[PDB]
């Protein structure tokens, strides 16, 4: 916003957010699709 | 030329969204796809009966007994550290403002007490909506200062001033500028 | 350091912290010079 | 004879055509669409790039006067001189005269209210679109009107009309607005305090009316911030925005579009209705009044009423005698006759001041402090002997004035604020080259006749400064008597 | 298919095209003239633009220049000083004149049937002023007054200490009005020899504008100034980066300063572009603001000003750019507080260093819209327009007519300002003068190094 000062939380917030979204895919990737493409 | 180029993009995109205006008010378009849509009106009898029903009615009787022991309304639930209710707190008239000011005090001392208000204090509708006309125009103002002012990224000297120079307004809220003397009896910033 | 008579301000403009040093050791200019 | 105003009627339009007679505005500039940059890189000053596709065959404009009026009153009216920037003007018959005891104060409220939130746009946007447009606006507050007014390129002209006709149409007054604006009506007259020129003005002002019309303040004292609020504001704007009270003047813009623009402004919604007002003619007291402050001079001022003010018939007669005497050259009465003469005067000046129904005339000197009672004498001398004149300085005086009057109109913001001023106040414009015949008929005797009739009443007496060695009233007035006046 | 895109486009409108063309011929002798005809207007003005001004004295005469303006009303060859007086004042007319550094200029203001008197008047105070000892000895006590009184308006006393300082080496650095000891020193013969190395033919340009003809114009030039002497390698002023100080605590709370760069001269082709970088950093007064609050302003230099401990930080700031035929300078000139001069410097340098990284093109439309408005404001008059004609005859050796302006104006954009201003700024010398309470003053390596950021 106009008028104030906080302007390094926002990259966080977008980097965690990146970040979450990282960690989900490889481990949906990791722990169930690999082996299930064993089960398939 | 790198960046006229990459300029041209930009405009050109913008100028497909401008094509595209209307002049009119026009309903927004549903916030769920046809299929989600089609599921919940399949599954309507069954789950607003059983489980959304009494989610929806338990809820309002567990927030409306809490405020009654003590005393609230609803919109006292709103904080000053949140910049539109601030605003809209400025523009609240004298009785309005004097009445949240004394529930205010009252609900602190009755939740410090721990002692129930007897059930004849409790007639009252706590959810009145009290502070909506004020709200609206909190965001408006606050809205077009945005669109004004707040469109670009702008660029400051660093640390001068008593501010980092990245946007702030106030001295020494942050922690690269706190401890502005060595010596002396400091100040304030509201005596300037 | 300088005495009070010497680091009386002419200005009433607030000081900002990071001249503190600057206008705790004011001093005037008898006669005024050119440089 | 008042002009024959041509009408133009209300029509509504379908505003998706409409739209495509807007100028286009910008904002934001997300990107550009045009890439090949500067186009002239490289080229001397001295080395010309136009096309011969860009050269012309010159053909003037016309440039009289147009008269126009919509439907509901407003007048309008504009010239052309093919300029590129034009300048717009609108003029509210709302001074500070016709306030009273319970409104006094309300006029300076308005203008310091100017380009506030109205209807739909808010403070904020209003202002930035006019910074951002690249124009310079206000609005003025004197004892007879209220202007609001702007300028840039002609092309903006459809962007700026709404702009200054919201202000007369439909104000909100938001009370956090009006709270946050009040400084600013106390700041006016506190920068009077170091402008001994307009302060000894205002003395006058109001010791020659006192307490009444043309006497007001044209400020808010502290008695004038209690009744701040809208009501009073808005109770006073219903007797007076309405628009038979109103004049447009537009120059260097093209006259069916301006009627146009205008005309779509008012077509959707209700003016302020009209009202019968009357006003009362100025009582003028004179008086004395004297104000010490460390100046370093004794600054005097005496005058004299004008009957009839600018209604009445000798406004050429008056305008005349100050160039005889000296305004604001170095062959005039006072020059040769007070300046050459006395080693202890600054500087000796003649005044005059009109308004629609009344006057004053009269001489303005700054003096050694310690030679006041000399100042007197110099001045009573002067009053003395206005009612004379000789044919060469009469001559002198009239070719002076023509070339001024016929000067001073070569600028157009001059010639708007001119055009509307006459228009309100007598519904009449009067063109140079009748100014010229009216001078050209001033006789010797005509002086005379005038002045014989401005010694009829009272003086009025100002002093400022240093003023520890000016006479006493009844010794001024005396001086005056024994010198004739 | 929108509205909102249907909207009328016109950059320049068509009355930028269609005016009233500008007359020029040359005489055998050398005189140029020049004329433009206005139809709306009822009088003219007339008068003649001299190439010469105070940088073609002689450092020892230093001072002549000025004095020579002076001396022409004193009499002449044909008419005592008080016919001449007389015969300025039974026209009803007006008579002005003044000099400059590289300039001087003579014109007066009539209706069409006097402006034959005129052109003679004009002539013969130029070509027959009698300038005797007699009355040289006596200009000396109102010249003295006259610098006496120019010591007090501190605006220009600042800006002839910056050219003092910037121009050491050169003819530039002259002051105007010269030293004490050459007004007391001056001598008829050192006025005659300024005339006689600096009036000829090639040097003078007469103009006019209004209802005026060109060729009643070019027969009475012909018919007057045929008496004028015909004519019979120089190099870049070179730019000292210098500060030039007076500390006074005695004259009260609030100090003077004026910073410069090196400009461009008159023909060069960023000429404009600095006319335009003028414009983006612009200027504020604390007194009278117009309608724009200053900390909402669009002008961002102004809003960091005005924000500045809350209470903003300048009583006054203004930007500036001059052109001379082969050398300019850009910059500013403040006024503030003495505890607010350091912030009051340094937030207008950080302005004029933004030009060259991070500008963007709202602010160079805003820009653009407001220098329009300025200058396309002036040209109303005669005189402004006589003024514009001749300035520009001497400047270019032409008059650049307003279209061709606006077309080379209206291509610039942010990334030529950002190529420009990384050409001539980024990175350079500056000079400094200043006046008063300056206890708060910055070092010149400070100012010197603020014009380059680290950043980036
Ligand atoms: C095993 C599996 C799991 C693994 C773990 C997974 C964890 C995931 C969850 C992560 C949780 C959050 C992590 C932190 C996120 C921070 C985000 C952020 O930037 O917030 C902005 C936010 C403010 O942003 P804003 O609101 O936009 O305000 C704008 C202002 O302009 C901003 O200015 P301001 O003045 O208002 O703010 C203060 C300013 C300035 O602050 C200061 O000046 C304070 C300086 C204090 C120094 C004291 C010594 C500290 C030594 C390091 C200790 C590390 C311990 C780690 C724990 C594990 C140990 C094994 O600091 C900042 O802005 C933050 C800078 C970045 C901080 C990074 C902290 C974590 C890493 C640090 C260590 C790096 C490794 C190398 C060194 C390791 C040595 C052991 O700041 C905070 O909230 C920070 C709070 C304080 C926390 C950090 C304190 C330590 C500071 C260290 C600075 C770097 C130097 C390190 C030493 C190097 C030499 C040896
Ligand atoms: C102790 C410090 C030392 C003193 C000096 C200060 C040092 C700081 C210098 C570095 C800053 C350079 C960048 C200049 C930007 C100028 C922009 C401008 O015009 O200003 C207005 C603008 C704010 O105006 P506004 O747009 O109206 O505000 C609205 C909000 O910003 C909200 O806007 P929004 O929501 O619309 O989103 C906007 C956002 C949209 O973009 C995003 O959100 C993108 C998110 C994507 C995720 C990826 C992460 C993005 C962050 C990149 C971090 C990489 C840098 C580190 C590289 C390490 C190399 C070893 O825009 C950006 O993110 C663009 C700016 C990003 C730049 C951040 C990195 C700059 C550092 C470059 C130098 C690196 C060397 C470091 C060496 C190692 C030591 C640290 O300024 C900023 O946004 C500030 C950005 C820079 C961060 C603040 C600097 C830190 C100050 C605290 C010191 C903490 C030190 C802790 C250590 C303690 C030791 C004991
Ligand atoms: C035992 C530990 C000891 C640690 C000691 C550390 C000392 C460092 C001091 C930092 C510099 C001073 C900061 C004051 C800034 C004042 C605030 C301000 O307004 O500044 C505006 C200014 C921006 O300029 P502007 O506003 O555009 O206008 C400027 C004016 O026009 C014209 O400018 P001006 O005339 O106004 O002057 C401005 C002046 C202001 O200063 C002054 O006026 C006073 C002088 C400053 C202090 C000078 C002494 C410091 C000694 C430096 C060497 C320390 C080495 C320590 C190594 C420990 C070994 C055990 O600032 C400077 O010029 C400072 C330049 C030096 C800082 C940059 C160093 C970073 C190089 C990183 C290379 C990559 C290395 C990676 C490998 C790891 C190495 C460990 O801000 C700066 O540029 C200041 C520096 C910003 C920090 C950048 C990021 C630093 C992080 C580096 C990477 C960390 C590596 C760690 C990884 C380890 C791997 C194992
Ligand atoms: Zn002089």
């Amino acid at each position: 916003s106009y008028g104030n000062g906080t302007v390094l939380m926002p990259i966080v917030r977008r980097v965690f957010i990146g970040a979450l979204v990282g960690i989900y895919a490889y481990a949906a990737t990791d722990v169930v699709l690999i082996p299930g493409y064993a089960q398939l | 030329q790198f960046h006229r180029e990459i300029g041209k993009l930009f405009a050109s995109y913008s100028n497909k969204i401008t094509a595209n205006s209307p002049v009119q008010y026009v309903p927004s378009p549903p916030t769920k796809g046809k299929v989600r849509r089609a599921l919940s009106s399949a599954l309507m009898p069954v789950w607003f009966k059983f489980f959304r029903g009494p989610l929806d009615r338990w809820n309002l009787a567990v927030m409306a007994k809490y405020l009654r022991d003590h005393g609230l309304m609803y919109d006292d639930l709103y904080s000053d550290k949140e910049p539109v209710f601030a605003r809209a707190l400025e523009l609240l008239p004298p009785d309005i403002q004097a009445a949240r000011f004394r529930r205010l005090m009252r609900g602190t001392y009755l939740n410090h007490l721990r002692l129930y208000l007897p059930v004849h204090e409790q007639n009252y509708d706590p959810f009145i909506p009290y502070m909506a006309p004020y709200v609206e125009e909190a965001k408006f103002q606050l809205q077009e200062e945005e669109e004004l002012l707040g469109y670009h990224m702008w660029e400051g000297v660093w640390y001068s001033g008593g501010v980092t120079g990245f946007g702030d307004k106030e001295p020494g809220e942050h922690f690269l500028v706190a401890l502005p003397n060595l010596y002396g009896a400091g100040g304030s910033p509201m005596q300037a | 350091g300088a005495p009070k008579f010497e680091r009386k301000m002419l200005g009433s403009y607030p000081v900002s912290p990071e001249f503190e040093m600057v206008w705790r050791d004011r001093l005037t200019a008898h006669g005024g010079y050119i440089q | 004879p008042a002009p024959e105003y041509r009408r133009v009627p209300f029509v509504k339009e379908d505003m998706e055509k409409v739209m495509e007679e807007v100028p286009e505005f910008k904002y934001y500039y997300v990107g550009k669409e045009n890439t090949k940059g500067n186009v002239y890189e490289g080229i001397p000053l001295d080395q010309s790039i136009l096309e011969p596709a860009d050269l012309r065959d010159y053909v003037p404009p016309h440039s009289n006067i147009q008269y126009s009026k919509l439907d509901n009153g407003l007048r309008i009216a504009s010239m052309d001189r093919g300029g590129l920037t034009a300048s717009l003007g609108l003029f509210v018959h709302a001074g500070t005269r016709f306030e009273d005891v319970t409104n006094f104060g309300v006029t300076h409220m308005i203008q310091n209210l100017a380009f506030a939130s109205t209807a739909h746009l808010s403070l904020l946007r209003t202002v930035k679109t006019i910074e951002v447009l690249g124009a310079n606006a206000g609005c003025v507050v004197g004892r007879e009107h209220l202007v609001y007014s702007a300028e840039c390129l002609r092309s903006h002209m459809p962007l700026l009309v709404p702009m200054l006709t919201g202000n007369v149409l439909f104000p909100r007054f938001l009370p956090w607005e009006l709270k946050a604006c009040k400084e600013k009506l106390i700041m006016a007259r506190k920068r009077l305090e170091h402008m001994p020129d307009q302060m000894v003005s205002e003395l006058l002002h109001t010791t020659a009316w006192h307490n009444n019309t043309l006497g007001h303040k044209l400020h808010c004292t502290e008695r004038s911030l209690g009744h701040y609020n809208p009501d009073v504001i808005r109770h006073y704007m219903l007797q007076h925005f309405s628009p038979e009270n109103m004049v447009f003047v537009g120059v260097n813009v093209n006259h069916d579009e301006l009627c146009t623009w205008l005309m779509r402004a008012f077509v959707d919604y209700n003016a302020i209705p009209p009202s019968k007002r009357t006003v009362a003619s100025p009582v003028y007291t004179g008086g004395d009044v004297r104000l010490e402050t460390p100046s370093p001079h004794a600054h005097m001022a005496i005058a004299f009423e004008t009957p009839g003010g600018w209604n009445g018939g000798d406004l050429v007669a008056y305008s005349v005698l100050q160039t005889i005497l000296g305004g604001g050259g170095m062959y005039t009465r006072l020059y040769l006759n007070v300046l050459n003469q006395n080693e202890w005067v600054e500087s000796a000046m003649a005044f005059n001041t009109q308004y629609t129904d009344s006057g004053i005339f009269g001489l303005y000197m700054l003096a050694d402090p310690t030679k006041s009672a000399n100042a007197v004498k110099v001045m009573a001398e002067q009053f003395g002997k206005m009612g004379s004149v000789t044919k060469e300085e009469l001559q002198r005086a009239k070719n002076s004035l023509k070339s001024s009057i016929f000067m001073n109109l070569e600028c157009r913001g001059i010639v708007m604020e001119d055009v509307g001023r006459q228009l309100l106040m007598s519904n009449r414009v009067i063109s140079p080259q009748e100014f010229c015949t009216a001078i050209d008929a001033v006789t010797e005797a005509d002086i005379k006749r005038v002045v014989d009739a401005m010694y009829k009443k009272p003086p009025t007496v100002v002093a400022y400064g240093d003023v520890s060695t000016v006479p006493h009233y009844e010794e001024v007035r005396a001086a005056l008597r024994a010198a004739g006046v | 298919v929108s509205p909102l895109a249907r909207s009328v486009d016109a950059a320049i409108p068509e009355e930028a095209f269609n005016q009233p063309p500008t007359l020029t011929t040359t005489l055998p002798n050398g005189i140029r003239v020049a004329t433009q005809r206005l139809p709306f207007h009822q009088t003219a003005t007339v008068g003649v633009w001299i190439d010469s001004g105070s940088r073609y004295d002689t450092k020892e005469t230093n001072g002549a220049a000025h004095f020579l303006e002076h001396m022409t009303f004193k009499g002449t060859k044909r008419r005592s000083r008080i016919q001449l007086e007389q015969e300025i004042e039974n026209m009803g007319a007006h008579l002005n004149a003044y000099t400059s550094r590289e300039q001087t200029v003579y014109y007066a203001k009539a209706f069409k049937k006097d402006i034959p008197q005129c052109v003679d008047i004009l002539s013969d105070i130029l070509l027959n002023s009698t300038i005797d000892e007699e009355a040289v000895q006596m200009e000396k006590h109102v010249i003295l007054r006259e610098m006496e009184e120019v010591e007090r308006q501190t605006e220009e006393v600042i800006f002839d200490r910056l050219h003092t300082t910037a121009f050491r080496d050169s003819p530039l650095g002259y002051t105007i009005l010269g030293p004490e000891e050459n007004i007391r020193n001056m001598t008829r013969e050192h006025i005659l020899e300024y005339i006689n190395r600096n009036y000829t033919s090639d040097r003078m340009v007469v103009a006019a504008a209004g209802d005026v003809d060109h060729k009643e114009l070019t027969a009475l030039v012909e018919k007057h100034f045929a008496g004028l002497p015909q004519p019979k390698p120089t190099e870049k002023p070179f730019f000292c980066g210098s500060e030039l100080l007076h500390r006074n605590d005695d004259m009260g709370p609030t100090a003077h300063v004026a910073v410069g760069f090196e400009g461009v001269p008159w023909k060069s082709p960023d000429a404009v572009t600095f006319m335009l970088m003028q414009a983006i950093v612009g200027s504020y007064r604390k007194h009278d603001e117009g309608i724009v609050p200053g900390k909402v302003s669009a002008n961002a230099t102004v809003r960091n000003v005005c924000n500045k401990m809350t209470v903003g930080c300048a009583d006054m700031f203004s930007a500036f750019n001059t052109c001379y035929s082969d050398t300019g300078l850009f910059g500013f000139y403040a006024q503030c507080d003495e505890v607010a001069l350091e912030h009051c410097v340094m937030e207008i340098m950080f302005g004029i260093t933004s030009l060259s990284y991070a500008v963007t093109d709202e602010e160079v439309e805003r820009a653009k819209a407001q220098l329009k408005t300025q200058l396309l404001g002036h040209l109303d008059s005669t005189t402004a327009v006589a003024e514009d004609i001749g300035r520009q005859m001497l400047a270019y050796g032409r008059r650049m007519p307003l279209a061709e302006f606006l077309k080379r104006l209206e291509v610039i954009d942010a990334e030529e300002v950002k190529r420009v201003a990384w050409k001539y700024l980024h990175d350079a010398e500056v000079a400094v003068a200043g006046l008063g309470p300056l206890f708060g003053m910055p070092q010149l390596i400070n100012l010197r190094r603020a014009t380059f950021w680290l950043r980036y």
